[PDB]
């Protein structure tokens, strides 16, 4: 099981600086180039740089867009990869991936991390309020939701019954208004299963270390 | 400077049908030393990380279905999907690794399917939000096709458009539908001055609008 995991992402002031991390495992870290790739929400992937393998001296190269301003390093005893970002602007706001790169032969990014989201804003970390969307109607199925309102920055995660409600879920893209995000998540279950069996939304906002469970009770 | 450019920007196609998308390089990606074209294709499903489909232009990565074929040489490349499936909804990226690395702008593949009508659900403010001074009325238009749709909010039989924010989802990977939220945000005070709250979904699947409403009491 090759795994790549980015961390260090979150809210940063414009002009500020930030270091991201990429933890790797399940392959000989030292034999591979590793690259960093970013992506503004709704936009395209931009390659930022790589660091070569052992055989090639762990040397770095950068794209013209961030060259002289971003810095890649690796910890070969830990199988870790870093990106150091300086003098940030809102253009730098993006999900950042680390990807396994060249091994000396293959020309592919065979594996990618899940990405960590960076938001460059003077706005402040605001935790979310979480509201229960309870109905009542009737039908053979019933729809419930949670309203996640007034948080900053992105992202939040929403699960239902701790992930054991996986189908019938629609989590909607957040909308920004007056520097705050609001999104909702819907779940559809058999009318027969609710409210006999409980339905709970679990919302997380790691920027503010917020964790909320919200049980959906009949009004 | 190797600029990568992709075509088209977006297209929809029915399941079972064939898709070709193109990738152009500002110079040849043909390594003369190795006789391989350094061009890779990555598939990025909604909310997912990119995953590798093809490398050296035509080489399928293990696990990838034969439905996907990478073709081309020099400056012009193509990812063809022989029989498109509901799960192929994604943005596709080509990437050169001949002078460092550079991604194209991507092709967004959407899936055409039969028209479908939205399931509409309306939700009054929670007692929790109310006591804090706010009142959000939420309406879910779920699992409809196609994406173009209209919501009208009616308070006490009168249309209102202030404080209505709407949000569409990506296409579903299983059934190729869209869903959308319409959220009407009031103060508790305004919410209490009126008694009837109505969400109206108008969509090409019907001449008659789907209406969901609740009374404050
Ligand atoms: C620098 C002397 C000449 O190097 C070559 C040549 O370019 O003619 C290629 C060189 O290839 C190898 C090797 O040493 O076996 C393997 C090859 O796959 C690469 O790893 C290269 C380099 O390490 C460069 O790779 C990169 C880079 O680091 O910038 C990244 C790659 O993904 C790709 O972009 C290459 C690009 O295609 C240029 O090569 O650049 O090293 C080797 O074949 C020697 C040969 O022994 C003669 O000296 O020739
Ligand atoms: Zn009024």
């Amino acid at each position: 099981e090759v795994k790549l995991v980015e961390s260090g992402g979150g809210l940063v002031q414009p002009g500020g600086s930030l270091r991201l991390a990429c933890a790797t495992s399940g392959f000989t870290f030292t034999d591979y180039y590793m690259s960093w790739v970013r992506q503004p929400p709704g936009k395209a992937l931009e390659w930022l740089g790589f660091i070569r393998n052992k055989a090639k001296g762990y040397t770095t190269e950068y794209s013209a867009s961030v060259k002289g301003r971003f810095t890649i390093s690796r910890d070969n005893s830990q199988s870790s990869l870093y990106l150091q970002m300086n003098t940030l602007r809102a253009e730098d706001s993006a999900t950042y991936y680390c990807a396994r790169d060249h091994d000396g032969y293959y020309e592919r990014f065979a594996y990618w991390g899940q990405g960590t989201l960076v938001t460059v804003s003077a706005a402040a970390t605001t935790p979310p309020s979480v509201y229960p969307l309870a109905p009542g109607a009737t039908n053979s199925m019933v729809t419930l939701g949670c309203l996640v309102k007034g948080y900053f920055p992105e992202p939040v995660t929403v699960t239902w019954n701790s992930g054991s409600l996986s189908t019938g879920v629609h989590t909607f893209p957040a909308v920004l208004s007056s520097d705050l995000y609001t999104l909702t998540s819907s779940v559809t279950v058999p009318s027969k299963t609710w409210p006999s069996e409980t339905v709970t939304c679990n919302v997380a906002h790691p920027a503010s270390s917020t964790k909320v469970d919200k049980k959906i009770v009949p009004r | 400077d190797i600029v990568m450019t992709q075509s088209p920007s977006s297209l929809a196609v029915s399941a079972g049908e064939k898709v070709t998308m193109n990738c152009k390089s500002s110079q040849s990606l043909l390594n003369s030393r190795t006789r391989k074209n350094y061009l890779a294709w990555y598939q990025q499903k909604p909310g997912q990380s990119p995953k590798l489909l093809i490398y050296w232009a035509s080489t399928r990565e293990s696990g990838v279905p034969d439905r996907f074929t990478g073709s081309g040489s020099g400056t012009d490349f193509a990812l063809t999907i022989s029989s498109v499936q509901a799960e192929d909804l994604a943005v596709y990226y080509c990437k050169q690794s001949y002078n460092l690395r550079t991604f194209g702008g991507g092709t967004k593949l959407e899936i055409k399917r039969a028209d479908a009508a939205p399931t509409v659900s309306i939700f009054p403010p929670s007692s929790e939000q109310l006591t804090s001074g706010g009142a959000s009325v939420v309406c879910f238009l779920n699992n409809f096709y196609p994406k173009d749709i209209n919501v009208k909010w009616k308070i006490d039989g009168s249309e209102r458009a202030n404080g209505v924010l709407n949000s569409w989802t990506d296409q579903d990977s299983k059934d190729s539908t869209y869903s959308m939220t319409s959220t009407l945000t009031l103060t508790k005070d305004e919410y209490e001055r009126h008694n009837s709250y109505t969400c109206e979904a108008s969509h090409k699947t019907s001449t008659s609008p789907i209406v969901k409403s609740f009374n404050r009491n």
